[PDB]
């Protein structure tokens, strides 16, 4: 029994035709004050796999941690660790779930939500939620936090069901992504203008964007915004 | 006497008969050595070719610890697997609790004291194997070789196993012959040639070799297996020198 301190908010994801798309901003709440401001919340493992994650800061440390320690502990007496026997997105996945629901079932939980984003060797995309309670599920798009309320309305219209994802390109979900970043940012008083992206695709591999921004924002209309009902001037 | 029947007396010599019959345990072993080099450390072994139906590449000796050290062992292989499964847990609480990863002189005495203390007692038996390992840490590359009593040193080269005595011969030439220091690609080469000539006191069975390494230029100070091209062209340098 616990209580987030330093957070993280969103962290939105979709599906396309060749891979994956996750995006979460680089701030560390800390209550209303917006108190640190280069967080990275997305943590790659190996080439083909992403692990998004919002909520309790300092359990998120604890879970890179974990991560890049079973990266280590795969290498052992691994002769083909990056090759047949590499880490799938599948395979972290259900190691971090099965930590997930072990915490919550101490009542000690990591008090997170996380997205696990990636391509399977077979080519198969791979996007699958858990949180701090050990619920898990899939879909063509997920977000945690304003994401889950704010973003997958938008990315739905894009991807709606399974049949819509071989129909959508990378530049297609990117897009829908950075769009839905800038709504958020908008929207959500615990966002911030800085983020990363990460790009997981069975023929171009791992990209992951650091430093971008949310831009073309349209703040014009306020100047003729004026009282709250009845003041003109 | 039977002060050799049981693990932690000393003989009136002051010895443990236990611990130096352990080291026969080794002695019989295949050959395996490690070469300090520039900026690294090299690691070989040579695995007896038992029958045509082992799988060639396919029965790895050379373990990876963490991800900036090799060691390698001869004798009793379970018990160098064992003394390796202990070096990882040591290298993770380390990693764990100090975040940087395990110095090497720092992860030779983990492995040193934890050997040492199947020494103490009677309800142990020592370990059967001799273990050659290293790596590269902020500081540089280093190379160990550690005993069955618990006893080691930082080495320029060691050697272990029935090839012992012609390796170590072997890589004192090189020791005096370049005092400058040897190169990373070098002593993957000379790796090769040390372990065919210690092949010689071990010709029953003819032997796949087998070599790793750490270099802070040729690898970014990780360990790595050789194999492929770099591991063809060490096998030919070392077929012409026999010849």
């Amino acid at each position: 029994t616990q209580q987030p301190i330093v957070t993280g908010t969103s962290v939105i994801s979709m599906k396309y035709d060749n891979g994956v798309i996750i995006a979460a901003d680089n701030l560390g709440s800390y209550g209303s004050l917006l108190r640190f401001n280069g967080v990275e919340r997305l943590i790659p493992v190996g080439d083909n796999t992403v692990v998004g994650i919002s909520g309790d800061i300092s359990d998120m440390q604890h879970i890179e941690r974990l991560l890049k320690d079973l990266v280590t502990e795969n290498a052992y007496d691994n002769p083909l660790a990056d090759a047949e026997e590499a880490l799938e997105p599948s395979y972290i996945f259900e190691y971090l779930a099965t930590v997930m629901y072990q915490r919550r079932s101490k009542m000690n939980p990591l008090w997170n939500a996380i997205i696990v984003a990636g391509v399977q060797s077979n080519g198969d995309q791979f996007l699958r939620y858990v949180n701090l309670l050990g619920v898990t599920y899939s879909s063509p798009t997920l977000a945690t936090g304003f994401g889950a309320h704010m973003a997958n309305p938008l990315l739905r219209k894009v991807v709606d069901r399974e049949s819509d994802i071989p129909k959508t390109t990378v530049q297609v979900a990117e897009e829908a992504i950075v769009n839905a970043m800038r709504v958020l940012y908008y929207r959500d008083a615990r966002s911030s203008r800085n983020f990363s992206l990460a790009i997981i695709d069975k023929n171009t591999g791992l990209t992951f964007k650091k430093n971008l921004q949310v831009e073309n924002m349209k703040w014009d209309f306020a100047k003729d915004i004026k009282g709250y009902g009845t003041q003109k001037i | 006497t039977g002060y050799d029947l049981s693990n932690s007396v000393f003989s009136p010599d002051g010895r443990n008969f236990q611990v130096e019959y352990a080291v026969k345990a080794v002695e019989n072993g295949t050959t395996s050595i490690g070469i300090k080099c520039n900026d690294g450390v090299v690691f070989a072994v040579e695995k007896l070719i038992t029958s045509k139906l082992l799988v060639p590449q396919k029965n790895v000796k050379i373990q990876v610890v963490d991800r900036h050290i090799g060691c390698v062992y001869s004798g009793l292989i379970p018990d160098g697997r064992h003394l390796v499964n202990r070096g990882r847990e040591e290298a993770a609480s380390f990693k764990k609790l100090y975040k940087t990863p395990i110095p090497i002189p720092a992860f030779a005495d983990r492995l040193g004291q934890y050997v040492q203390a199947h020494t103490l007692y009677n309800s142990v038996r020592p370990f059967g194997v001799s273990t050659i390992f290293g790596g590269v840490d902020k500081n540089g590359a280093h190379l160990y070789m550690l005993e069955p009593s618990g006893s080691y040193w930082g080495y320029k080269g060691a050697a272990t196993g029935k090839g012992r005595q012609s390796a170590k011969a072997e890589l004192e030439k090189l020791v005096d012959h370049h005092p400058e220091g040897l190169s990373a690609r070098e002593a993957v080469k000379q790796a090769a040639k040390i372990i065919y000539l210690a092949h010689e006191d071990n010709k029953e069975k003819d032997f796949e070799l087998e070599i790793s390494w750490c270099s802070l230029s040729e690898t970014n100070g990780l360990h790595k297996f050789v194999k492929g091209d770099l591991l063809q062209e060490a096998i030919d340098f070392a077929q012409k020198e026999i010849n």
